[PDB]
């Protein structure tokens, strides 16, 4: 079956706080897919923030999130995770997962690869003091 | 339109009248005609051999003499035509000359993919190897005839002139995962560097045909590129079986084939993306696939998926002919 990605874990957090987003799949196991977390806030362009290969052996991060975000996956649990520490108001956005059948080349997954991918429905992340 | 049919290279011509392919009578054929046909197939000035043989293609009408339809050949034989010397090797670390079509493809001084030599200038690899940011041919170096990664350094390889991905490559599904690399200079062939043969229509491969893969891929899931070239045996797996809900559940398209072993961790991780899946038939080594996807090597019910080179051979010929 065709993969159906589903993101969760969003919500409201204070500046400086952490959230852990996660993505699972129905239809087809997530283990077959390279995964990019990208985000979009209303009024701004989509932004790939992190990516990971099927095996987990190549990860990639946007400068805007490096050192704060960590992507990982657990194929036995059929899940991909995005740990977001030291969150900032500028990180507010809907976060989407984009997937492609993953290849075997020894290289990172480019962050702008969501332009041709399966997409989830997104999970809202809001960083504010109110 | 001309082609070579089956493992004995029967020269066939398409008949627009009959809308069907037919072998050429050996009658009045010669080397100049064979070279013309080879050129038409994209092999340029390469020519290996041409002889008459008994037609093992099943056909019932033939082309005689300028060619015309004939129910019989006066010499009772049809043309067998080989446009390039290929499919020869020596005679689990690989020996020099064991897999002489194997190349290692590097970017930024790092092994990224494998490939297979088919002419002195052309290499078959995977389209996903050359996905952005690696689509610029100037990023790539090809290393041939060298077994150890540590001897693949700046100056030891060959510059790449062109990268051509299959025009119907779909990165979302990895469908049509094949590409060609053209080298800036032709390779010199020897005992250590030689081409693999492209597959012909009508190979009639067995459902679980015995094949080989070679490459520098990691043996351990959590590991680095092997220093030395390795190779392993794999069996073809029928696409219907590969598409089982417990294997790849309908992700295997007609442009893909599966190979390995379903049961047990046989560590079929020796292959690199883009590298060769080859089989021996009629004493010729044929390129049946290029490694495409399936990261779970050395895992049960997760065999390797390969681009199905047989369905891409017409595109390959078109590209080789269009060059120039």
């Amino acid at each position: 079956g065709q993969v159906q990605l589903v993101e969760s874990g969003g919500g409201l957090v204070q500046p400086g706080g952490s959230l852990r987003l996660s993505c699972t799949s129905s239809g087809s196991p997530l283990e077959h897919y390279d995964i990019i977390w990208f985000r979009q806030a209303p009024g701004r362009e989509r932004e790939g923030v992190s990516s990971i290969t099927t095996s987990g052996g190549h990860t990639n991060y946007a400068d805007s999130v490096k050192d704060r975000f960590t992507i990982s996956r657990d194929n036995a649990k059929n899940v991909v995770y995005l740990q977001m520490n030291s969150l900032k108001p500028e990180d507010t956005a809907v976060y989407y997962c984009a997937g492609r059948v993953g290849g075997r080349r020894n290289w990172i997954v480019p962050l702008d690869g969501y332009d041709n991918a399966y997409w989830g429905q997104g999970t809202q992340v809001t960083v504010s003091s109110g | 339109c001309v082609r070579l049919y089956g493992p004995n290279f029967i020269l066939q011509v398409y008949s627009s009248q009959r809308k069907s392919w037919h072998p050429v009578c050996q009658d009045d054929w010669n080397e100049n005609y064979g070279r013309a046909a080879c050129r038409d197939m994209g092999y340029k000035n390469n020519f290996y051999s041409s002889q008459g043989i008994v037609d093992d293609s099943g056909s019932t009408s033939f082309m005689k003499l300028k060619l015309y339809h004939s129910d019989a050949c006066s010499s009772k034989a049809v043309v067998s035509l080989r446009c390039i010397a290929c499919g020869v090797n020596l005679n689990e670390s690989a020996l020099p000359g064991a897999w002489p079509w194997q190349v290692s493809l590097h970017v930024q001084n790092v092994h990224v993919c494998g490939g297979s030599i088919i002419t002195p200038e052309w290499i078959v690899t995977a389209a996903h190897c050359v996905e952005k940011p690696l689509n610029n041919p100037w990023h790539w170096t090809a290393f041939a005839g060298i077994l150890r990664q540590s001897f693949m350094f700046y100056g030891a390889g060959y510059q790449v002139e062109k990268v051509i991905s299959h025009p119907n490559y779909d990165s979302k599904t990895k469908n049509n995962d094949i590409a060609l690399m053209k080298l800036q200079k032709p390779l010199t062939f020897n005992d250590l560097v030689k081409p693999v043969c492209l597959p012909n229509p009508g190979m009639m491969l067995q459902p679980e045909q015995l094949c080989w893969i070679s490459g520098w891929g990691a043996t351990e899931e959590k590991g680095k590129t092997s220093e030395v070239l390795n190779a392993a045996k794999v069996l073809l797996i029928e696409t219907q079986r590969c598409n089982s809900r417990y294997v790849y559940d309908n992700l295997i398209t007609p442009a893909m084939i599966c190979a390995g072993f379903l049961q047990g961790n046989v560590d079929s991780c020796q292959g690199d993306a883009g590298g060769p899946l080859v089989t021996s038939k009629n004493n010729i080594w044929w390129l049946i696939g290029d490694t495409s996807w399936g990261s779970g090597c050395a895992k049960a019910y997760r065999p390797g998926v390969y681009g199905n080179v047989m369905v891409f051979t017409d595109w390959i010929y078109r590209q080789m002919r269009a060059d120039g």
